[PDB]
């Protein structure tokens, strides 16, 4: 009897601008805004999750909650997938990004409300934020000069460990610093060739002890047991490495050779044949110098018998992956067939040993101030396995941090802890009165949503909301003689731990975000945000 | 008067509704009308999120159970395969020219004089529409003026901030490909490519082709300033005898024997492509060789390729082969037997752009190359779909100004000035009939839905716009000269469409007219709707 | 925003139903307009049928609980006792200027420049109204002009076979009250008295005044000419002892003795009364005595003035003694014995029409009269309540022809005219604002309604007739001289409503778009309903 009207497409379900569909998608984004608010920070708190295949996890990081998480509706589609870019070219802001272009659209809402058009909200940000992005260029405090001084790399990678293992800051800042000062060649003024991969520092974990007792090596380090009689070779430097493709056994003929029995009198030559010729093989393999055997395959029984009276250590390694940057440190080459190793195929290294690590032994690959290694290695420990993998997550996020630090300005650094925050916020003010129109309104607006940071430290640490927020504006509000106000930028959002008052200045405990991170947040953010608000409408039909 | 499994909409109430289904489609799509409209998002189900503003690629992306919007989304569809540009334009003017009219069917005017009306004024249109257009010169020197055409057709589809980046792309596209002394231009010479993991921002001209698998060794050379180009089908890696046989080594080094003898055949065709080099500017400087070989590469002639400083591509595309003899110039050697200095062509600066996951291969600076290529940038595969809509729109758009020489003034000019130009001719003329005059006057106002439209997602008034322009319009008129007037989205007052640079197609408003009236018309002529199996 | 036991609609849904109020109001009301409309039926919940076209009674009998019809019914009320016609007009003005309002109201129009729209037309439409009015002669020989007049106030409501019979009616009961000069009319000297048993075609108009209760006995003569009239306060009947007291009788005979005794007291009075008819024109042809006697007179009595061939009256209303005495001019005789012939009256032919039931006795052909009497004839009750709001209407309407010189054509002249006034004088002067255009146009194609549906009653097409109306007025002003065209609803093409008879007054026609922009203004100016307190 009651007709419906607004729908003529195959009784499906679309949401008219009329019907305020953005208002509904900025409450939807809400719920999942809500969720970071709790993340960000020193004092933010952990999710735990329970995967599908019965595995229950927990972790500070959204983006790993986002990858969990079965994300259909449109507008929450449009933030993970602006998360994965913020995964993409940096390794932090993953926090940040979230948070930033949630509250970007909380403030929007208050502008529906008042009639403002989608569109003229939209070019109030797009002003803005080309106000912003000039901005931090003038705001830039100090420059990375790129010494690679471990004291250097403690500077930026301590606030990284920061608002993921917290407590942990100070221990592991001298563990990460120190595998990446291994990888970090000494060169100057040579922007040409890139260099740091991730991949270059192995992080390896295991039960027991804690993290006073983690080092840093270099070199690679395998879990796998030193498969011959030999559990570790000598100390003189330079032992060559032969990297085998084949497995270890008796060769065949590149056409055909395909076994076959047909007497009992061929079986006992079958077994005599294997014993000779593999006994010759192994034995001319190691006549050529190399007491290491690195096998990509499977190794005989009578091949690893061999190889132990001739006194090799022979060490399986079936993925191909710590093969190519075992490559890169002893300086061997794979050899597809076997029998053949060249001496300009062999490698060099110092010294490949069995250690004990956590009660378990474990042969290592590493050296001492020759034959450079590209290649390094973290051995983390720990009591708590689940809380030590959570370690590893914020080391690679270490890595990627500092792989931040590169040719394209980014040693560029600013205050964090909001700090400039705070004071970007009177900076775009002063924006705000000096461009004439309708645009004042939105410039505004996009100062308040920078309010959602410096809110969500102070919120988070227990600390009183309504005390914080003015001890922020009168610490950057002052009044200097001259155009420029000077002494102290520095007040930032003050985690204490501690009793008694008020804020703290960045230059105390070097607490900073890095220029990179932080220019290159925004502008996704806020594009991601002024995208949410493009879509009036959504229409789901059959493909 | 019904038999069973039988439904039937009979009286005038059945054009009620499918004039109401064709309102409702209209409030939909008037909102993404225009650089000031709103980017909708479709979901096919899967997850896969389109953005585009674009009303085919929509209507053909929804399914409509409306059978009016059906007619409007084929009528939408035969736009763009004459037009390519304005769908959603003849959607608004469908829907207001039935809703201006539903309101003289509640008044009891048969549909006839209404659609009779519609077509005496889509004549008098036409008639319009060849003195109201100005025709632009064939001249190539244009492009000034193709700044202007870029930005009609890019600011619609993107933020205007990817404008200022895709103005000089789309721009030194169509006159590259454009043949000299007035001949015709090909859209297919310019390939669009899409890349990932870098911003849309960072989207680039591409005067040559573009190649995805490049050279893999670490001493492959970065830049080359100037080289000798070689198309070969050979393979340069190791091979097997043509004929059935074996390899039977006594020793180790009796089988890297067997392997050389074997590929001596391919060492031997390698000597000839290295010697090459030497043969013809081997020492000489801004000289180089590249090997753009089809087939595959083995590591041993590409540690050999190296030493010499050759570029070394393998596991090219088929089709790409060809494209090459086209931009490159260089013939294909399907022997190395008979390969020849004559055969090898000429490019310009050859760089390689290293990226992690992506190998970039350069061809450009050619000397008749006759292809270009758009490489489009983005993060997510969103923003490579409405930059790509942008790019498709945008090419078309300049090749219709080449094509057709004929120019109209954008901004609602032919919009504002053929709707008061029917009302006030038809009281002078009076040449149709007494009857007719409603079909002409709601013909006339149903012409300012585009420029009300045009204000209403700008969020302007659309009466106080439209009063400046009628006020502008008529003091032009009482000062006896030719004066272009058209809406300004951004300041909100009257603008001149010629010196804001605002400009429309004179194939898109041709079609657009005759195309809205005909559906329009042919929707009133529904005397009945009849529904079987339902 | 709400508590409990409320009601309220905000956000322009109030416009949505106030608008929609009005449509259901004009429809119900545009069934019934000019000498084409419709009769309808009024239930007043006792069981009696009244069936009327006019306006007046119709929105008085109906229960309407939205509450703009009641602001309509409450405002025509004020127009049905200043105009007392046209009631219909005013509410087919107000709903369709709604109607046109309500189209800007969705294009969002705020109501105050609608409403401005209105009164700065409706200023304007006062000075069109003082300049297409025509100046009627004061001249009392214009009757041929009043039975136009009489016509328009006529054939609206009946069959137009009435309307030959009231013509001479109505045309006469106004100019025999009104004295030659000027000075004023009253319609209080018109009295309208109903009868039954014949039919209404029959319907005539008297000179005199009528009355009830004739002469009672079969040999007084019924047709008396030219005869005095006596108008008496005193008793003739039989009376009785102030206190109590009885009649006692020795005989038979005394107890006839006792009662001629006490009724001789009445007897003398009778005697003086004969003696005056005796003293004056006793046998004199073309001369008689009438008693008109207020107070109840026996049988004896009658029966002596039969033999005297006197009319007898007793029981006489006391209203009817008063007005009887200006008319024949005989004072009100108290007493007999201050009786004399110069206080006699003089009256015409006095002659009784008698049907089965009931006797007529009528005071016409009087010297001095100055009261007229409308009698009003029918089968049933339908005919004299649809007569009688003819005969009321009808007096009134050319009431304000003699009051107001002025006289403005009917047929819809003055409407076509001032709409197609407003039209081009706005785009002349233009001096009024760009956003009241709409107020102004609006304006003017709302007073379309009353021509589209005044033939749209009649059956024509009104797209054909407002066309050639319209042609008709721009081949009237291409020949330079003043033209009043009009529509025909018999025929269905145009005419001159001078010619033709159709006459709309000025009073009407002034209060009518006064009134009925005042009520569509104040409708128009309710944002919310609110409902409260219950």
């Amino acid at each position: 009897q009651n007709p419906n009207a607004g729908l003529f497409k195959q009784g499906y379900n679309s949401y008219s601008n009329a019907d305020g569909q953005i208002i509904k998608s900025i409450a939807a984004i809400r719920e999942l805004h809500q969720m970071c608010l709790t993340s960000m920070g020193p004092c933010g708190r952990n999710k735990i999750i329970v995967n599908h295949l019965g595995k229950i996890i927990i972790t500070n990081d959204a983006a790993t909650m986002l990858r969990e998480l079965d994300i259909v509706h449109p507008a929450v589609k449009v933030l993970v997938m602006a998360t994965e870019q913020q995964k993409i070219d940096m390794g932090d802001g993953t926090n940040l990004v979230m948070i930033l272009a949630g509250e970007l659209l909380n403030v929007s809402e208050k502008l529906i409300s008042m009639g403002l058009s989608a569109v003229e909200i939209i070019q109030g940000y797009n002003m803005a934020r080309k106000f912003t992005l000039k901005e931090l260029d003038e705001m830039v405090v100090g420059e990375i000069t790129d010494k690679n001084d471990k004291n250097e790399l403690l500077k930026m990678i301590k606030p990284v460990i920061s608002s993921k293992k917290y407590g942990s800051e100070d221990i592991l800042s001298e563990l990460v610093s120190e595998a990446v000062s291994h990888v970090l060649p000494v060169a100057q003024q040579a922007g040409e060739i890139p260099y740091f991969n991730v991949d270059s520092i192995r992080v390896v974990k295991i039960m027991g002890g804690s993290l006073s007792n983690s080092t840093v090596i270099k070199g690679m380090v395998f879990n796998r047991e030193p498969e011959g009689h030999v559990k570790s070779l000598s100390e003189d430097k330079k032992h060559k490495v032969a990297v085998f493709t084949c497995p270890l056994d008796i060769a065949n003929t590149e056409t055909k050779g395909t076994v076959l029995l047909h007497n009992a009198q061929e079986m006992l030559d079958f077994s005599k044949g294997e014993e000779k010729q593999i006994d010759a093989m192994m034995k001319e393999i190691a006549d050529m110098g190399v007491e290491c055997i690195v096998a990509g395959a499977g190794v005989g029984e009578l091949a690893l018998h061999y190889l132990n009276r001739y006194g090799i250590l022979v060490l399986k390694v079936p993925s191909k992956f710590e093969l190519r940057r075992l490559c890169r440190v002893c300086g061997a080459t794979p050899l597809p067939r076997l029998g053949a190793p060249t001496p300009e195929e062999l490698g060099l290294v110092e010294t490949v040993k069995t250690m004990e690590i956590g009660g378990d032994r474990v042969t290592v690959f590493k050296q001492e101030q020759g034959e450079i290694s590209r290649t390094s290695t973290i051995i983390l420990r720990g009591a708590t396995q689940n809380n030590l993998d959570d370690i590893e997550r914020a080391i690679d996020d270490g890595v990627a941090a500092v792989k931040g630090l590169m040719k394209p300005s980014g040693g560029k650094l600013l205050p964090g802890a909001g700090a400039t925050e705070i004071e970007l916020i009177s900076r775009i003010t002063k924006y705000g009165e000096r461009t004439p129109g309708l645009l004042q309104l939105a410039i505004k607006q996009f100062a308040v949503a920078f309010e959602v940071v410096p809110r969500t430290l102070a919120e988070t640490a227990g600390l009183d909301v309504n005390e914080v927020l003015p001890n922020l504006y009168a610490a950057h509000n002052v009044t200097e003689p001259g155009a420029v106000k000077t002494d102290h930028l520095y007040k930032g959002v003050d985690i204490d731990g501690e009793s008694d008052e008020g804020v703290k200045d960045i230059r105390e405990e070097n607490i900073y975000d890095m220029l990179a991170t932080k220019k290159f947040a925004i502008n996704v953010a806020t594009e991601a945000a002024t995208t949410v608000l493009s879509i009036d409408q959504i229409i789901m039909a059959k493909k | 008067l019904l038999n069973p499994k039988a439904e039937s909409l009979r009286r005038d109430a059945a054009l009620k509704v499918n004039v109401t289904s064709a309102e409702g489609l209209q409030s939909v799509l008037e909102t993404n009308l225009g650089p000031k409209g709103t980017l909708k998002m479709l979901v096919d189900g899967a997850g896969n999120i389109k953005l585009t503003k674009d009303g085919k690629v929509l209507l053909t992306e929804m399914q409509i159970q409306s059978p009016t919007a059906v007619l409007i989304a084929r009528a939408a569809a035969a736009q763009d395969e004459i037009t390519g540009d304005g769908t959603t334009t003849v959607v608004c003017l469908v829907g207001e020219l039935l809703r201006q009219a539903h309101r003289f069917i509640q008044e009891g005017v048969h549909p006839r004089i209404i659609t009779d009306g519609f077509e005496i004024a889509r004549k008098e249109s036409m008639k319009f529409l060849d003195e109201f257009k100005i025709s632009k010169t064939n001249l190539s020197n244009d492009r000034e003026f193709l700044l202007q055409v870029a930005r009609s057709s890019l600011l619609t589809k993107v933020d205007a901030d990817l404008t200022e980046v895709l103005t000089p792309i789309v721009t030194d596209a169509v006159l590259s490909v454009y043949d000299a002394q007035a001949d015709n231009l090909d859209l297919h010479m310019v390939e669009i490519m899409q890349m990932q993991h870098l911003s849309p921002k960072d989207t680039t001209f591409i005067k040559g082709l573009v190649l995805d698998h490049g050279g893999r060794h670490p001493d492959m050379p970065t830049r080359v300033k100037n080289a000798y180009v070689l198309i070969l089908n050979v393979s340069l890696e190791y091979e097997k005898t043509e004929v059935n046989s074996g390899f039977f080594y006594s020793s180790a080094d009796q089988r890297d024997k067997l392997a050389a003898s074997e590929r001596k055949f391919v060492d031997a065709k390698l000597k000839k492509i290295i010697d090459l080099k030497n043969e013809v500017c081997g020492m000489d400087p801004d000289k180089g060789f590249v090997i753009i070989n089809q087939k595959g590469i083995d590591p041993m002639s590409l540690d050999v390729f190296a030493k010499h400083n050759i570029l070394a591509l393998r596991r090219a595309k088929r089709r790409n082969m060809e494209r090459l003899q086209l931009v490159t110039g260089g013939e294909a050697q399907n022997s190395v037997e008979d390969l020849s200095p004559q055969i090898l062509g000429f490019s310009g600066l050859v760089y390689q752009e290293t990226i992690g996951e992506e190998k970039f291969t350069y061809v450009t600076e050619n000397t008749d190359p006759k292809s270009c290529t758009i490489l489009i940038k983005g993060s997510t595969h969103y923003a490579l779909a409405q930059t790509k809509d942008a790019v498709r729109d945008g090419l078309r758009a300049v090749a219709n100004v080449l094509k057709d020489k004929n120019i109209i003034p954008g901004a609602g000019a032919f919009y504002i000035a053929l709707s008061r130009y029917l009302r006030s001719a038809n009281m002078n003329k009076l040449g149709a009939k007494g009857k007719t005059k409603t079909g002409i006057e709601a013909f006339a106002e149903a012409l300012l839905v585009i420029p009300k439209t045009l204000v209403k997602n700008s969020g302007f008034d659309p009466l106080d716009v439209l009063a400046m322009v009628e006020d502008e319009l008529d003091d032009a008129q009482d000062s006896d000269e030719t004066r272009y007037v058209g809406v300004d989205l951004n300041i909100g007052d009257s603008c001149d469409p010629t010196i804001e640079g605002i400009w429309d197609s004179y194939r898109v408003l041709r079609n657009a007219i005759t195309g809205a009236t005909g559906i329009a018309s042919n929707l009133l002529l529904c005397d009945e709707l009849l529904r079987a199996g339902r």
